[PDB]
């Protein structure tokens, strides 16, 4: 069955790697076809053309820290023609609000981040979609955590 | 990682039909089961303590349907048994699938005492010969029979993805308790075997999940950088056999070295100037996602 | 006018069914075209191939409950050779973090969640948008709640 | 080299327009092509079709004000059959849950809204994506504010 | 649930033109509009308690439009009396939405005394002919006319999308305030009326909202099963009438029952043998999206 | 708003090759580097006291990669002395982007004292001669030289997206440390130049960012709304040079007026009558993204 032609991927981060952001495309509704590498955990794309590119991740955390957490998610492009990343998509959050635990209790917290737009590539461009804290990763489940890019 | 189910009928001695199966993830068994002659139904004879079958809801109920495999089998030997040039001892219906380091697939084919038989074809939603010899259409290996549906569901869903989100599960309630993983040590010597030109063998040392796959590569299609670039496209050598690499039936010279949980490999090949840059062996394994490795004279 | 001969839908939720999360195509701007069927709430895909699913949610609650309230959005596939709803993609929210009304005002909250992706289907394929808490549902607005997938 | 040939755009928000949300073009990895015009700060479709709509606004806020402050973001139509705003998608988010800094301290708020959809356009027509709080729009970064459509 | 508008300007007795408009939400009355010839101006002379038409954006303003409509259609009736084969005692423009079930739609035509004049298409934007007689190219029909940007704008609009938003407002306000959604009873009877060989009738009882519509499909398409699929395709048998199902205009035997707020339904239908299956009645209401309903012979 | 960087080398008088570096924003001096021949290295001489460096990610570092092209483009000259029919005083690296008005784009060309040689055009990925008489292929200007792969990186990656990033740090930076933006007064005169039919003239007045930019467009193109849209398409009259608009050394006729920060331009079209609508000014600046002008025969 052709998956279709066009260069395509849709990869899962990994659970057994804790602390980290691994990402994969041997799971279950995963994909990596037509040209597309996962390479140094980046995607690199085959040919000329329009891309849509998104990711989720999911962020979790037992009560709340000290001062003040920031949680980013962003997709960077690093250029064939200019070897540097520079951010296509981007967004924060604020999950603890310093409320920090009292002293009693302190119930769990999860904040997922979208991301995703169209864009311009050059055969050869390296994506990537990392965070800045993936010790509060949460891949537990399945469809939490993910990174994919089709060409329209 | 590896998850593999066996089920197996025989004829035994003189009479009676046995049953079997088993349920193995890597080389640890996770559950035996055999048919009860007395009762008429099958009987859980082993568990492994670390396996919670709870916490893994895409391991087949019923105990993996053995009552129903046990008896549609037993019905597919007999007939097979009928003309008397397959006649066989036993049956057997191999499925599971594989996380071998970059590679993964699924598997599930059916073999005789005499050799593989057919193999199920997720796509074509059918059985395919495994041999040039062909094999008989009748019992559990025909659309003719009146259970097809069944076959399509167990074997054909576990295959297409039901076995792919199972051994996930096994890998998280086995974590602790098994081998832990283990590296190898990989070195490819360039030795001839006289009568021909050269020859190439690739030896990957003690390594603990047992699943090791090779992909032999001519080295100009790594045009100078040595690393096996994931979705990148490779020509790349086929071996031959009725099996395919992934399969546990693929011929892989592997022994579980002296007294340890860690396993051995030794893959030689036929370096015939049919080639133009001499192959280079590509080890796939848990520990090293996807290793090169070259030189030959004998490195 | 040819909406293209893609197969696509974009549903929108029916805020007369309250209680509940309820998927139409009889409205305004919403789509249901060319093979695509929505059947017992869920999506039907008419043909093999690369599609782009999303969905979005927006629950609303007055004040705060009690211990702590989990939101969860989900979009699953039942395979035509595998009737077994597995995860695509999925996403969690914890609105109130047990602030819980000390016992004067309480304001509103409001949260949403955006799901999306490219997946490979096979024809027969049923895709489902659930939420675990649709007493929450806020489909009071218009574009609020949507389910939809287009064949790239 | 060809874009593709497809209408499309990808804008961004001017940082050099404090106050409000104004949509450009003119930088590093931007779109507007193959007919569609970013005219009074609206997109504006050159043809009949489906098209991919979608947008993502940051906003951030120090500290926490009075009461309750309500973020909306929302993508609306005006087609040329019918002159008048209609919402297309929309969502709401509430930051400061009335918290309201105690009167020591009070850490900085982040807020990402992401909306997407597909829909049946004609040629003509105008799509809006705007906010209600634009003093608290955060354009700081790079892709943190963007709206989109590219036509499938 | 249904969103009518009607519109009508008559030339009375002797004299001057009257001029009406109703605002129907279901069967429910919700404006009353008449032209005032002291005053030159429209009046609203009934508004229904329940609707806010403040909460209510996309109902047009300027009371519905009235004065630009009224002077309009006079005009455009003026024009098609002078051609004495025209003349006429009234002219309507009827426009509005619905959503009968699964079925939706919008309308918006204008009819003579005389019947069906012309129909006016969002795509093409502008009048086509109802009837094989065709329409005077005059007034508030031609692009030709001053006004015509106008029409376009307030006829087009609310036809294109207008309506089917304003409609869901109404519904809001009215939810308390009007008959309760009542559920019917079906039967499809397979009578015959003697000359020709089979007739099928399908009869649905006493169900609220007083909007149905039928579909006849032969029983091949569902393929054993007997659901209607939503997005699916399906061959139906069209009926024959200048009007198209879903405008006021099309024929329905309809009748409210007995005392009582929910209404009853017969649709015949000519078994002819030119198909070859029997169709089978589908039923389109607020209560069940849309059910199919079988047998003949007299079931 | 604009960013330039020149790089020059001079043969001077008689021995050795000087070299200089300028980093113009706007038209605000911002780097001034010289190659020391005691030294034999580059020399930072002057740094604007508002830019900070460090906060400029996307300006060359190893300022500005100088001994690079000093070394480079001083092989370079020398190899094109040796063709006595080329020699030239000095060679200068033009490169750099700008943000005027609705416009915007960027741009790396290579001069000679004797005029324009070669473009560097960013989809090739190549030089492209921007005479009819062509260039030498030597040095920095063909794939042949040793360090073609670091021009590539270092002017094709500039050119491609550095500087377009770049000159939004430069701009922050200078925010307040620079001329406010001062709208200009427009006017368009219908003069005539006697053997000519007629002759038409944009006149800007005024205006600080010194980057200004002129479209020459038959006003039937405005279908009578005289905006400019920018994603619209417009057929533009263009203009005859070697040098591109937006490249510094395109021809228009800018002096910095009288005693102020401000800038004037004057550009004037000969209104031949191979038209059929008579163009209207297009003025592209800061200010004012994009404004029409109209009217001739002298307004
Ligand atoms: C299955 O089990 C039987 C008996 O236990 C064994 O002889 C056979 O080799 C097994 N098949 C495979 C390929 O694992
Ligand atoms: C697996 O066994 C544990 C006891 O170790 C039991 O508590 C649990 O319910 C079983 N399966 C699960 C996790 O539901
Ligand atoms: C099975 O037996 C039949 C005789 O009934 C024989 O013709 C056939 O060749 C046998 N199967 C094969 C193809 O080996
Ligand atoms: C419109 O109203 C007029 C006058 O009240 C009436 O005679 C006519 O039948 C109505 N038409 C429809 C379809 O409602
Ligand atoms: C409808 O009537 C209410 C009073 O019942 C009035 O206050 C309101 O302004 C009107 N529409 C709305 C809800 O804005
Ligand atoms: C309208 O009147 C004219 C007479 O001037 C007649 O010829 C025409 O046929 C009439 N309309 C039609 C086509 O019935
Ligand atoms: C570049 O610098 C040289 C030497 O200072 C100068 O003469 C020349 O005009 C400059 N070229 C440009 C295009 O600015
Ligand atoms: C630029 O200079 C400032 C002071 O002028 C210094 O503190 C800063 O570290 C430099 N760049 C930055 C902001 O990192
Ligand atoms: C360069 O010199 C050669 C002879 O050395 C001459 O033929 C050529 O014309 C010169 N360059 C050009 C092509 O103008």
């Amino acid at each position: 069955r052709t998956p279709s032609d066009k260069p395509v991927a849709h990869v899962v981060a990994n659970p057994q790697a804790e602390g980290q952001l691994q990402w994969l495309n041997r799971r279950a509704n995963a994909l990596l076809a037509n040209g597309v590498e996962l390479r140094d955990n980046q995607l690199v794309v085959p040919s000329e053309g329009l891309y849509l590119i998104y990711s989720q991740v999911l962020f979790k955390g037992q009560g709340c820290p000290s001062t003040h957490v920031l949680l980013t998610h962003t997709i960077s492009r690093i250029a064939v023609s200019y070897q540097t990343k520079v951010n296509l998509l981007s967004a924060i959050k604020s999950p603890c609000q310093r409320e920090t635990p009292e002293g009693a209790e302190a119930k769990p917290w999860y904040e997922p981040i979208y991301l995703g737009g169209v864009f311009q590539l050059e055969k050869g461009d390296r994506l990537s979609a990392e965070i800045n804290r993936p010790d509060y990763l949460l891949f537990a489940e399945s469809g939490q955590v993910y990174f994919g890019i089709i060409a329209l | 990682i590896t998850l593999k189910y066996n089920y197996t009928v025989t004829l035994k001695d003189d009479g009676l039909y046995d049953g079997v199966f088993y349920d193995h993830y890597n080389d640890q068994l996770v559950t035996k089961i055999s048919y009860n002659h007395e009762t008429r139904h099958g009987n859980v004879n082993f568990r492994a303590d670390w396996f919670n079958i709870s916490r893994s809801p895409h391991t087949p109920g019923n105990d993996y349907n053995f009552n129903f495999w046990y008896s549609l089998m037993k019905e597919t030997l007999e007939e097979i048994n009928k003309n008397d040039s397959t006649k066989t001892t036993s049956l057997s219906l191999i499925t599971g699938c594989y996380e071998t380091g970059l590679l993964f697939g699924s598997y599930g084919y059916v073999e005789t005492a005499n050799g593989p038989l057919a193999r199920y074809h997720t796509g074509d939603k059918r059985f395919t010969k495994m041999t040039h010899k062909g094999f008989p259409k009748v019992g559990m290996l025909t659309v003719k029979n009146t259970l097809w549906k069944d076959v399509k569901a167990y074997l054909g869903g576990f295959e297409y993805m039901g076995c792919s989100l199972a051994i996930l599960d096994y890998q998280k309630m086995a974590k602790g308790k098994i081998p832990k993983d283990t590296t190898p040590t990989v070195k490819v010597t360039g030795n001839e075997l006289e009568d021909g030109n050269m020859t190439l063998e690739c030896t990957v040392n003690s390594f603990y999940p047992p699943d090791v796959i090779t992909k032999w590569i001519e080295s100009e299609h790594f045009k100078g950088e040595y690393k096996y670039v994931n979705g990148r496209y490779y020509p790349e050598w086929g071996r031959k056999s009725n099996y395919e690499p992934g399969e546990p039936g693929f011929p892989w010279n592997i022994k579980k070295d002296k007294d340890a949980n860690t396993y051995s490999l030794t893959d030689l090949v036929r370096t015939t100037s049919k080639m133009s840059s001499q192959p280079v062996c590509v080890v796939f394994h848990d520990t090293l996602e996807a290793q090169v490795y070259t030189c030959s004279e004998g490195c």
